[PDB]
């Protein structure tokens, strides 16, 4: 199984949204719950996930982290955009086993 | 020659049916009450300990009971209150407090791969079947007792594998059933939509279909997964024929029967040592033939008996009047304190019947081991529970009325055995002693205290020592 | 709570072997597994593979595989790896997490083996 | 003079060596008088289902409108000729669980689990009605079930979730109507190939309708099979079906309790406050036996067959004989120069007294021990449950008997002993139990006596 | 005159709380040890003898057990251990023990067509209803009561039968339904694959569908036939209704409710008797109280209990096989020794010893009444997934049993030790009432005999025995 | 044996108010339903509505919303029906009648209302 | 509902077979059972039940009055008729809440 995130890089301006987009080639739904995991890294620093289950929002993160979509289509969007997450966003399926990650893209103000 | 009864200090006392708390020389308590609270060893094999998981879980082979699977033979069944892993993904775990039922007469099992994993089906697959539900060490997982079966590149061919139970034992097969949310995660799973498993053996016959529905979320999952057993008697074939839906055996238990074993909940701790009897509260190494500890039992132990107390009135009462001056013998007479040795010899015999044939007449309760039912066997449940109620009224009343007849025939026995004594003493001689009026009757003609070996001996003359009293 | 502390940043001469010890510290080691994960410059993260400490089972990755070799020692709580034969282009950051089901967190603190 | 003491009265008793022995007094144990009377127990009016049973209560027979008010109750009564029970033919699944889940609680509360105008907007929900469920002359329907049929033509999939916040148990009733012909499948729910799936977070089963031809009961050659489910505190059911769903209108918040159950009696309800309730009548009683009726509600006693459990306290009312002169004590001095009593035996009258308090104490009190119900293919649980109630009833039975008659001969042995043992201390002679004295001895001299300390050898 | 009690020969050994075994003189064994061995007449009704089949091929109509298709009326059913031939056809007979426990109660029955062959069903192939594994006279045949039906040329219409019983009594009807191995023999005996059997009545409803799959052989059929049954009710309707795969019934018996039958599995022979009671080892008859033969009894039999022996105390104890009884005057229980110089006779307190039979036994009555003649108590098969029913029951009757036992065991050592000390209390105040005729007037042997200083004759003592004499008629002190 | 008795006949102007009387006999009053249906010349037998006696439940026809009101008196087993601001287009024959499953069984002998 | 009658008069000589069919726009036959009543209304007099279910005759009716029909064709059959049949016949449906009765038809002799 292969991820591919698009854009590959996008720039935004604070407070509008940037949607970001995960696709498959395999479905990554097994049984309906979907493995599917959003990974936020800051230079210099371990990526952070920002969402498992490509829904549900983890404990301790700000509320405009979102994740949406299901089977081959994922996308996430953040509202409104602070200067602070201007990281590297990756996702990551966990349906086969080798676990691949994403691509990843690049956020910018 | 005054004639009484050995006294003690001895704050032992009991109870009669005419009056309450009577203190006695000594006693003997049937009730056994203390225990070490250690789970120790029954007849030198260790038991079984499910700990965090219960029996579905340890059979199915839940991913958090992996040390369970090392299991070969035990002496009974330990699952603690707190073992609530089992069945991972939810479901009805079908006829399970019969598999409960089962396995308590089991005495050790072989686990064995009854389809290997790697050469059963090899037009299917057996890698994806892993959930969320059944995670382990923070990935998915599944038990480690079944195998999810999933179409293999998009198709899901009619499987029939057969077994033959050439192990010489019954064999425990457990399989599963699975039904999907949707349709669509049917079709995902299992690419025909009219799926079905069919187990059939020569003693079992039962057809499955899945049953597509919504659900309430348990444990994260809206499907279901349905789990099925069946015993294979030896020389006989089990043919499982699934189009879907077939969480297919890997390992079975190739049953070894027993008797005397049991499960237990048990909140105490495994430690080295040996024991006959086993509550689940703690072992009991004792030979009463009461115990008010625990009901549940394994092994030989005592009766179960709600009472508190139960105390034979081995030796007479304690306070004619109490003298400790005789102390050879439960009887004496006091001649100038010399306790005699044949009447209390013979009561000492009659009293050890009495005890011996009070413990001979209760046979030591063996594994009254306790049942399950669910919530649709209320009925059975009670009728249990009435029969098991009724039986521990019954033995508590047989017990206590038996140690009450027994306390006052044995304190009728020591009271009369007393006035025996002095009845075939007075006997030997007549005339030639005087009764003050307590007891004591003492000759009008004084004598050494050789002269009292005529009266202990048993042989007196009486012209010999005739003179006139005035 | 949990934390994962790597070694330092560590440069050898290629073909040679370079071991990298993952410290986890605030849990019970052996519960969970250890993913190890590689991110090279410019390029996604590639999962290398993963060691549970108890049982010892390691599920290598094909593409990785016989490059790495992971081996635990549970009693100084640790995991290392075993890479063999470096180049510039095995040369990346190195990551031990612990993974959870849908995806691995509490992460680490990463080291280069830069060849 | 020295004796005993011998009343007027004529309580007889039985023992082992013989039978229907005379005695100066006699406690009974066996209280074999009931009220008749139907009362309320710790101050709880009983429910009376009258012409319904439980599955007709439960349901909301049109006729059991009476019982659409209760909330709390002691104990549920169902008269034998109580027939108002799932008018329209069918089984009920399950129904003898059923009581067994209703024995336990004390009191519920009726409420619309799915409100019948707002639940329902897809589906029909004034149609369906039928003669069989007939309530005066129009026809009608069960109280707390829906009968949904198709709403123009069509019967889209329903899907109704309902969340248990009631934060006790809710009894949730359904049915699943299997009609008698294609067509009227097709007439009531459009879609031939039906199904109805109850899915809690512990219960999961889906029905199917079976249209075949079958004889006509109460008029009807159709059946409703109808289903119950407890659900949880903060749980969900929900009821998924394309056709065949009598949908639960009202459901009950079952409170739990204990000592409560089912009773089939005639006796007519009226007002007490007893601690037992007999279906023969309400009792009370402080004797430790009872042959009323085996089946009781609340603190009551032992049941037993027999028909006459009598202590024996009095003495032998008929050597020295019974004294009918003297009524003052159970042990007589009767003097030359009338008989008196001694302090040295109240104390044993005392120990007699506590005894009979030790025997009653002995037979705990039976608690509710209402009937099960059986089907008729339970006739083998059936048999065990009769032949355990049975067994123990033998052996209760059996016990009593051997503890009165062995009681008996014992008291009456100690009646023998302490005046035989009294006879010995008076001594310390006319053996019939007077006392001829060669000495003068007044009526002073014979206080003296009776005291035990006398100076035989004064007289000399 | 000495006065004492009486000894006798007998080496009769009771039990007591005292001792563990000791002699006496006479007993009375409450406990039966003797059973005949035969199976026999119970009030004039020869029992059921299934032979070699079981309850389900005895219903069912099994072609070896044909004997069975005659039988009316019955006693109590007896199958033979080594009896294993029912159900034929391999299958599963649902709810097979709760008929067997519904056959315990009925006293007879009328076996009776429900449904002719030759008229019920003029559409389909009855002809052809036969199997190997129901094999009889070296041919394939199948169950004499129930039919097999089959599609008639190539055609299997919806079947539609309706019977109202109009017997009077609850009728029991027995069906079945057939799982071919394979879809092709579905298709080669009954037309539609989609075959359903739709069978219902006032209280029984119940759809069948077949199931095919391939199965182990059994019995060398890889189909599975599934028996059923129904107790219709008076004057009710049960309508058969069937797409395929129906045995429809061919024969039904009208049960006969009854009371005090059951159904025993003994091995013994048959042989002409009438007994109140029989148990499975064979019929016994007797009035003592208790008998260990076994558990299952059938009539008004004594109580079971495992004791080995049991046995109430009739008899003194005697010394010889107040010190010592005497051997050789078997005379009375309650004996004097009367010496004169006119003669030295020995004769019996008659009063005495008629008061000590009369009580025991008004005890030994009171110890039967207590106990209740044990009604018909047989065992009860379970399936195998009933193991906690089972051991449930097996713990009720181990339970009762155990109670009982001790029950009669403590009742047999209390009573004895009660009836020891009564004769001894006897004896006590016989030579009370001995002593109490005459005071100062006789010297004292002691152990209950008494001499006279002054000389008085045979009817002097004669006199003094019934207390009419007094002491001041002699004043003889030396 | 069952008997439903009705008042006499009645007349009234129009916009007036009569409370028609009906007497069931025989049996519980408040058992059965009393359902009131109206018969004019030329249009038939018209169902007014029904009232449940004791209960105080009571049904009316769409057409006789206000016209007709339902009152009962399980005391005395009469049951009444009222109707308000008589009209000549409002006059009829009413019968009170004890329905049966399918219809009425037992009825009244009927009373007529005129408007003049 | 709307339960339509015919023929709006009858006229049958005194012993010939007089059929009244009633016509429903609506079926008025759930679950199996039919909602139809037959009345007889003399003039002057209350009507009387007769057909009862359609098909049931009523107690204390004699044979002649019959009547069958199921859904929405129901047909009431007298014969022989008499000169106390002459009377407006009534058919009546409960099905519906309205409990509408027929137009009602004229039977002479
Ligand atoms: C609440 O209970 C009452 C009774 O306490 C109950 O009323 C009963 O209804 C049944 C069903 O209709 C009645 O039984 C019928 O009665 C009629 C009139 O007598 C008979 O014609 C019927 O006979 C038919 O069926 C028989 C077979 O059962 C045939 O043999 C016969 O030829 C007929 O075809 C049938 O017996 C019963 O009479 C009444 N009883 C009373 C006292 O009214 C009521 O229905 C119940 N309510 C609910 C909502 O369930
Ligand atoms: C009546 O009872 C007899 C004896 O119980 C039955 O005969 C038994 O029939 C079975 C099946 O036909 C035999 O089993 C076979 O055994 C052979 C080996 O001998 C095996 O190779 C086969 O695969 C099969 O299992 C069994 O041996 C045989 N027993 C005897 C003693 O003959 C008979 O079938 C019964 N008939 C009816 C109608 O119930
Ligand atoms: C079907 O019925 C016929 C007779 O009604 C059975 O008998 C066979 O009939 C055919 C054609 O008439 C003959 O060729 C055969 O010789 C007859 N005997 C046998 C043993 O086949 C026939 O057996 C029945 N078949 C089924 C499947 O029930
Ligand atoms: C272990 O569980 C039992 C079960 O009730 C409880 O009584 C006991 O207190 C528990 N032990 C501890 C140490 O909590
Ligand atoms: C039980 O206790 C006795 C006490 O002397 C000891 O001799 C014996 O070895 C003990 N047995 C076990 C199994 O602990
Ligand atoms: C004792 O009296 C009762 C009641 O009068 C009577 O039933 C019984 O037969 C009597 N017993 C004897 C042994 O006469
Ligand atoms: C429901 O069914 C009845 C038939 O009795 C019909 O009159 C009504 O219009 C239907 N629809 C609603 C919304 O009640
Ligand atoms: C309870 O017993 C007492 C004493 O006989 C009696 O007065 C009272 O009436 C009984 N209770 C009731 C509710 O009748």
């Amino acid at each position: 199984i292969v991820l591919t995130q698009s854009p590959a890089s996008l720039a935004v301006s604070l407070g509008q949204r940037a949607t970001i987009s995960c696709k498959a080639s395999q479905s990554v739904d097994f049984d309906g719950d979907t493995y599917m995991s959003w990974y936020q890294q800051k230079p210099g620093q371990p990526p952070k996930l920002l969402i498992y289950a490509a829904s549900k929002l983890e404990s301790g993160i700000p509320a405009r982290f979102s994740g949406s979509g299901s089977g081959t289509d994922f996308t996430l969007n953040i509202h409104p955009v602070e200067e602070e997450d201007a990281a590297t966003y990756f996702c990551q399926q966990s349906n086969e086993d080798p676990w691949t990650f994403g691509g990843g893209t690049k956020l910018e103000i | 020659i005054c004639i009484g009864y050995h006294a003690n200090n001895s704050t032992d006392t009991v109870d009669t049916v005419l009056e309450k708390n009577v203190t006695v020389t000594h006693s003997v308590n049937l009730l056994e009450d203390s225990h070490n609270g250690k789970l120790c060893k029954l007849k030198g094999i260790a038991p079984l300990q499910l700990g965090k998981c219960n029996i579905a879980g340890w059979l199915l082979g839940n991913p958090e009971c992996e040390s369970l699977l090392s299991a070969r033979s035990w002496s009974y069944i330990v699952e603690t209150p707190n073992s609530e892993n089992g069945t991972c993904y939810p479901g009805d775990f079908i006829d399970y407090e019969e598999l409960r039922e089962q396995l308590s007469s089991v005495s050790s099992f072989e686990r064995f791969e009854i389809f290997p994993k790697e050469s059963s089906w090899p037009n299917h697959n057996t890698t994806k079947g892993v959930t969320a539900a059944c995670s382990h060490a923070g990935k998915s997982s599944f038990y480690r007792n079944l195998l999810w079966l999933t179409k293999k590149g998009g198709s899901y061919p009619k499987l029939s594998k057969s077994y033959v139970n050439n192990k010489g034992k019954e064999v425990l097969v457990l399989w599963g059933v699975h039904h999907p949310s949707t349709s669509t995660d049917q079709q995902s799973l299992y690419q025909n939509e009219n799926a079905y498993v069919s187990v059939v053996s020569s003693n079992y016959n039962r057809r499955f279909t899945p049953e597509i529905a919504e659900r309430p979320k348990v444990r994260g999952q809206a499907g279901r997964m349905n789990y099925y057993w069946t015993l294979l008697e030896p020389g006989d074939t089990i043919i499982f024929e699934a189009t879907g839906n077939l969480i297919a055996p890997w390992y079975a238990f190739a049953l070894s029967r027993g008797s005397g074993s049991g499960i237990i909940t048990s909140n105490a701790s495994m430690h080295e040592c040996n024991t006959k009897c086993q509550t689940p509260q703690g072992a009991i190494n004792s030979s009463l033939p009461f115990q008010n500890i625990h009901p549940v039992t394994i092994g030989e132990c005592p009766k179960y008996v709600r009472s508190t107390k139960l105390r034979m009135v081995t030796g007479l009462r304690n306070i004619e009047g109490g003298w400790t001056g005789m102390i050879d013998g439960w009887y004496g007479y006091h001649h100038q304190y010399a306790a005699d040795q044949k009447s209390t010899q013979n009561a000492i015999n009659g009293i050890t019947n009495k005890v011996n044939s009070v413990i001979e007449k209760m046979n030591t309760q063996f594994t009254a081991v306790g049942k399950e039912f669910n919530n649709l066997e209320k009925r059975m449940e009670n009728l249990n529970k009435k029969v098991d109620d009724g039986f521990l009224d019954i033995w508590t009343y047989n017990a206590e009325l038996l140690v009450l007849l027994e306390n006052e025939r044995t304190l009728d026995f020591h009271d009369s055995n007393v006035k025996n004594l002095y009845e075939k003493v007075k006997s030997q001689l007549r005339n030639n002693a005087k009764e003050i009026g307590n007891g004591c009757f003492e000759f009008y003609h004084k004598c050494d205290n050789e002269c009292m070996e005529s009266v202990k001996n048993g042989t007196y003359d009486y012209p010999k020592y005739s003179e006139e009293s005035k | 709570q949990v934390q994962l502390q790597q070694s330092g940043a560590e440069l050898m001469k290629p073909g040679a072997s370079v071991k990298i010890s993952c410290k986890a510290t605030g849990y019970t080691f052996s519960s969970y597994w250890i993913e190890w994960v590689k991110q090279r410059p410019g390029h996604g993260l590639e999962w290398i593979g993963e060691i549970l400490p108890g049982s010892g089972r390691t599920n290598y990755d094909e593409r990785f595989k016989g490059k790495a070799t992971f081996t635990a020692d549970t009693s100084s709580n640790t995991a290392y790896m075993q890479l063999s034969s470096l180049t510039s282009e095995d040369s990346a950051v190195y990551y031990c997490a612990r993974p959870r089901i849908y995806g691995m967190d509490y992460w680490g603190q990463g080291t280069s083996v830069t060849v």
